[PDB]
């Protein structure tokens, strides 16, 4: 697609109209501090446009509250912690330029620690094996 | 009215009665039949056109119908009336900004004649823009 | 708005007036004579 740059076919055109509502979606699937990357499902156009989740993220709800405040916590921690923090310039890149990226995106470094607070043994015990995860786990069984 | 004023059946008939007013300026109506707004203008237009007859004309152009002149407006659309005189297109400065049509019902009998009077006034200097008398900037 | 952009080449007081027309019309339609 990016290769080509103007077709202007007729699907093409009918499939941009539901480019608000693919954005919303997107939005809707965002990955949370906790998790390290969101891997969702997808529609797309056989062009490669419109390409929007099709997945609807829902939560166990007081998991999703535990998993909130644990943030909350390690957040807290970061601030107690770091004396001049890093406030993230914006907008972000260069808007002059184009800077997009994929293939460097996939053969990058590793997915550097997100945001999870450490979990002792005594005290909350039968959460920590599947608490900071995707779906969020408690998912199988 | 339907039964006062003459109404048009093809694009073809439009640009012929277009062309062939030699003396008398010439406002078509292009409007949706069965619209409030452009039952309105048709109304008023009624009026108008007996008075305005030795210099203008009026006529009527069902949009739906006729859909040759998407070209006039670039598919806007609403119910509205153009200017013309020598097969040249008439162009009617009011505040709203479309300077072609007038895309838009003015309610004084004697106001739109006095503007048609006015592009009449117009089109025999030569002019292509006519400033209306009067200012509108309400009826967009 | 998006549908519309696209689709760019396919598609109080007047109420005396409509009723005029209206009834007008009626008139025409049963007197469609010579």
């Amino acid at each position: 697609h990016s290769d080509m740059a103007n077709t202007d076919k007729k699907a093409f055109l009918g499939a941009l109209k539901y480019l608000p509502h693919a954005i919303l979606k997107l939005l809707e699937n965002m990955p949370h501090p906790w998790e390290q990357a969101k891997e969702v499902k997808v529609l797309y156009h056989t062009s490669g446009a419109i390409t929007f989740v099709n997945e609807t993220p829902r939560v166990i709800e007081p998991v999703y509250t535990a998993q909130w405040s644990a943030t909350w916590i390690a957040m807290r921690r970061e601030k107690r912690d770091r004396t001049h923090f890093k406030r993230m310039r914006f907008p972000p890149f260069d808007d002059d330029e184009p800077p997009l990226s994929y293939e460097q995106h996939i053969e990058n470094i590793e997915p550097l620690d997100p945001i999870n607070l450490p979990l002792d043994s005594q005290d909350d015990e039968y959460v920590k094996d599947w608490l900071y995860d995707s779906r969020p786990l408690e998912e199988d069984s | 009215a339907s039964v006062l004023l003459p109404q048009l059946r093809t694009g073809w008939h439009v640009d012929q009665a277009i062309v062939t007013e030699t003396k008398r300026l010439v406002v078509i109506r292009f409007g949706r039949k069965n619209d409030r707004q452009c039952m309105i203008m048709d109304e008023l237009l009624s009026s108008i056109a007996e008075r305005v007859r030795n210099f203008a004309v009026i006529y009527l152009c069902d949009i739906d119908e006729v859909s040759d002149f998407d070209e006039m407006y670039e598919l806007t659309d609403p119910m509205t009336v153009m200017f013309f005189y020598h097969n040249k297109h008439m162009m009617c400065d009011f505040g709203t900004g479309n300077n072609n049509k007038l895309n838009f019902i003015v309610d004084d009998k004697q106001e739109m004649i006095d503007i048609l009077e006015t592009i009449f006034r117009g089109a025999r200097k030569n002019k292509g823009l006519v400033v209306s008398p009067y200012d509108y900037n309400h009826k967009r | 708005y998006i549908g519309n952009l696209i689709t760019r080449q396919f598609e109080d007081a007047y109420y005396d007036l409509e009723l005029r027309n209206s009834v007008m019309d009626d008139i025409l339609e049963m007197m469609p004579e010579s």
